């Protein structure tokens, strides 16, 4: 349809070329399959779907903006609704559906979130083991070199700072339109490629006309095939160019997906010590949120404050 | 398991199959006319005279070059994917085989203990040995023990309790121990900690001081 | 117009196939019966069931197909078993046993090295 | 130059 447009004479000439259609279809299929693979590696990190308790008794820590909202027709968190609302044919070019729908992504995301809130990282290694949320935090504090005294003595302080930070994120994402530029850019690049490919159909490529039907209605075979044969290589060149660019671009997306999957395992289903890997500051924990064509992580970190100057020494001399 | 399941090594077989297909597609483009009177140069030359023979050759010649450039571009892209895999494999050997990694689900699922490499055609197979917790039991807990008005926190473990007694144990494997001054440490009073419970912390010096 | 996809159990097992018509909103230009109309197009020749299972041959838009006791069926894939964790502000679960498990991971390292004489 | 507190001393004397 792209090259000949159901012209019989063009098809017969297209058959004189190599198995280019086969190669183009294999390349695009390979990309299409990979895209579902990427989605599964990033989100299907948990073998069970964990449910939350009624949302109560988390020690003052409020997860309402990141947990699914039961009143909605689509069970997404308030933050996910904001993320979704921020990201914005007959020539043989079609679009295939994803294997995992937004609803299935939402279920994996809520499973991981329910899992980390009620069992910490244990669900990622073996069975989920329930733990009071504040005790989970105590361990996360030990994990950054801070004793447990700090968490319990300041539990109210910590819960309030946490709750404040989540609220700020929801407002920040709503306010700034560039906040999700990384996902919008992917969409825009792919749209441009398709909206460039369909325009090459208007090109003559040295032929008397861009349209096969005009060549055939006005010229006789000894000349008509010559003109068709220019358009036919013109259109094939455009398709090969398109496919090559999609393969390169797909590789970049795969690299991003591999990183996203790594982060979910190390930032969401554990506590990482890799510097500035799971957000700036000392990592405590993180929570995933879904977004069109991607994943958004909320990284919770500990940042030291209000330092004071003290005199020091490597050792004390006693007796 | 490896002997029984033929799909077990599909990742290496897929590489082999893709490369075979590329070569077995490239050689078939030699049969194409590309608009020429014949796919064969010798037929063009034995039947046509130079003013026309070169014209026909010149179509096949760009046809074959197009096939080769297509082949090479695809091999370069594919090679990049293999390189990324190789870089990961090298990373895993350093971190999983020549060490003990704490990266979650990086060196197998579960808590990583060790791993052993095995070779395979065109690749590497790792056997990752991990520790998986089992047979958990439910216990009552608390963040601290209130002794004489002072608050006691565990040094390493977690305070747990059965129906009548409080114990302190290591987090990853139940092994209850007496709550003592050598297992806990003190900070703050029995006021600020939420959920602190009434218990007795054993003093290990007291009986020696009296004996 | 649209693409036509053929869902095939391996031929060493069965010669039944099901066919998916990409842009048909059933309004199909071939046949009827066993028609499941979904977002991925019309799947004709498969039995839709109200069960859910692990995905085998993916179709799209939440639907997978498989060959089961015989016919080809269409189903919503399951995302996994449910697990309600007994979260409580005073309850902790602690392992009392363990298993040493060994799993495998396979990675490609190299591809065939080839060269071409252009002449 | 500083003093390191000995926690047993007062119990040994009491
Ligand atoms: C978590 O934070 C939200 C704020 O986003 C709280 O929402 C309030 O809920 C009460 C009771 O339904 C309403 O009267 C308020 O108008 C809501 N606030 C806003 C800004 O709309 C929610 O109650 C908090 N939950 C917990 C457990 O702390
Ligand atoms: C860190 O400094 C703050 C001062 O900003 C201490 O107390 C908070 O003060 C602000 C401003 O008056 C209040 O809005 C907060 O509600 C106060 N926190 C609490 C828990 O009441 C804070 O206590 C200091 N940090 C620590 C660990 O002591
Ligand atoms: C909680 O564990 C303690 C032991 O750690 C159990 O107490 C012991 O029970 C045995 C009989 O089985 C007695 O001979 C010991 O003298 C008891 N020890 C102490 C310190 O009293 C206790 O029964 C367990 N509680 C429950 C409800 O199972
Ligand atoms: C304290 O300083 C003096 C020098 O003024 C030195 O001789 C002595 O060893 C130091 N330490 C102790 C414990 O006396
Ligand atoms: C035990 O509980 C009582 C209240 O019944 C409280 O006054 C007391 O401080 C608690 N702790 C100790 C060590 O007595
Ligand atoms: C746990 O919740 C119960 C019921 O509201 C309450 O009585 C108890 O004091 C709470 N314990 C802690 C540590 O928060």
């Amino acid at each position: 349809m792209y090259i000949c447009g159901d012209s019989t004479e063009c098809s017969n000439l297209l058959l004189q070329y190599g198995s280019f259609c086969t190669q183009l279809n294999r390349a695009l299929t390979g990309i299409a399959v990979e895209q579902d693979k990427n989605t599964q590696e990033v989100f299907a990190q948990v073998k069970q779907i964990y449910k939350t308790p009624p949302i109560k008794d988390f020690g003052g820590f409020n997860f309402s903006q990141i947990l699914p909202d039961p009143s909605k027709p689509s069970k997404r968190s308030p933050i996910e609704d904001l993320l979704f609302n921020k990201v914005t044919k007959f020539n043989g070019l079609t679009v295939l559906p994803p294997l995992l729908t937004d609803e299935m992504i939402a279920q994996y995301t809520s499973a991981l979130l329910a899992g980390t809130i009620t069992s910490g990282w244990t669900f990622g290694a073996g069975p989920a083991l329930q733990i009071p949320f504040p005790m989970q935090m105590a361990y996360r504090f030990n994990g950054i070199g801070v004793t447990q005294n700090v968490l319990y003595e300041n539990q109210k302080l910590i819960a309030n700072q946490f709750n404040s930070a989540i609220g700020k994120i929801q407002d920040s994402l709503s306010s700034t339109p560039s906040a999700l530029g990384k996902l919008q850019d992917v969409v825009n690049q792919n749209a441009q490629a398709l909206n460039t490919l369909v325009k090459q159909l208007s090109s003559n490529f040295g032929a008397i006309s861009s349209v096969l039907n005009d060549i055939l209605s006005r010229l006789c075979p000894p000349e008509a095939e010559v003109q068709i044969d220019r358009l036919i290589t013109g259109r094939l060149q455009s398709l090969q160019t398109y496919v090559t660019q999609q393969l390169i671009r797909a590789a970049e997306i795969r690299a991003s997906a591999n990183l996203a999957a790594t982060k979910m395992s190390e930032c969401v289903l554990g506590q990482s010590k890799r510097v500035d890997f799971c957000g700036k500051g000392y990592h405590l924990m993180s929570f995933p949120q879904s977004a069109p064509h991607g994943v958004v992580f909320l990284h919770v970190t500990y940042v030291p404050a209000q330092e004071k100057n003290f005199t020091t020494a490597p050792a004390i001399c006693h007796d | 398991s490896l002997s029984s399941t033929p799909s077990a090594l599909g990742k290496l077989q897929d590489v082999v199959n893709q490369n075979a297909q590329a070569l077995n597609t490239l050689v078939k483009q030699l049969s194409s006319n590309f608009g020429a009177i014949s796919s064969v140069l010798n037929d063009i030359l034995s039947r046509l005279c130079p003013p026309e023979a070169e014209v026909q050759i010149d179509r096949l010649i760009t046809g074959r070059l197009q096939s080769l450039q297509t082949y090479v571009t695809q091999q370069l892209i594919r090679a990049a994917e293999i390189r990324a895999s190789a870089n990961l494999a090298a990373t895993k050997m350093s971190e999983c085989v020549l060490g003990q990694s704490k990266r979650v689900d990086f060196c197998g699922k579960g808590y990583h203990l060790m791993s052993f490499p095995q070779s395979a055609p065109h690749g590497v197979v790792f056997l990752h040995v991990t520790y998986v917790p089992a047979q958990e039991k439910n216990f009552t807990t608390a963040p601290a023990i209130c002794h004489d008005g002072k608050a006691h926190f565990p040094r390493e473990g977690v305070f747990v309790s059965n129906g009548t007694h409080w114990f302190v144990t290591q987090r990853n494997f139940y092994e209850p121990q007496i709550i003592t001054t050598d297992n806990t440490f003190v900070s703050g009073n029995c006021d600020v900690v939420i959920g602190i419970v009434n218990n007795t912390v054993y003093d290990p010096l007291q009986p020696e001081l009296d004996s | 117009f649209g693409g036509v996809s053929v869902i095939t159990p391996g031929t060493n097992t069965s010669n039944q196939v099901a066919v998916l018509y990409q842009d048909v909103n059933c309004r199909v230009y071939s046949t009827g019966s066993n028609v499941f109309q979904t977002r991925a197009g019309c799947l004709i020749g498969a039995e839709h069931v109200n069960n859910s299972y692990e995905c085998d041959i993916p179709i799209g838009a939440g639907i997978c197909a498989s060959y089961q006791t015989q016919s080809i069926i269409a189903y919503t894939m399951s995302l996994g078993a449910e697990n309600s964790v007994a979260y409580s502000n005073n309850s902790i679960a602690i392992p009392t046993n363990f298993t040493i498990s060994v799993t495998t991971e396979i990675l490609p390292v190299s591809m065939t090295k080839t060269s071409v004489d252009c002449t």
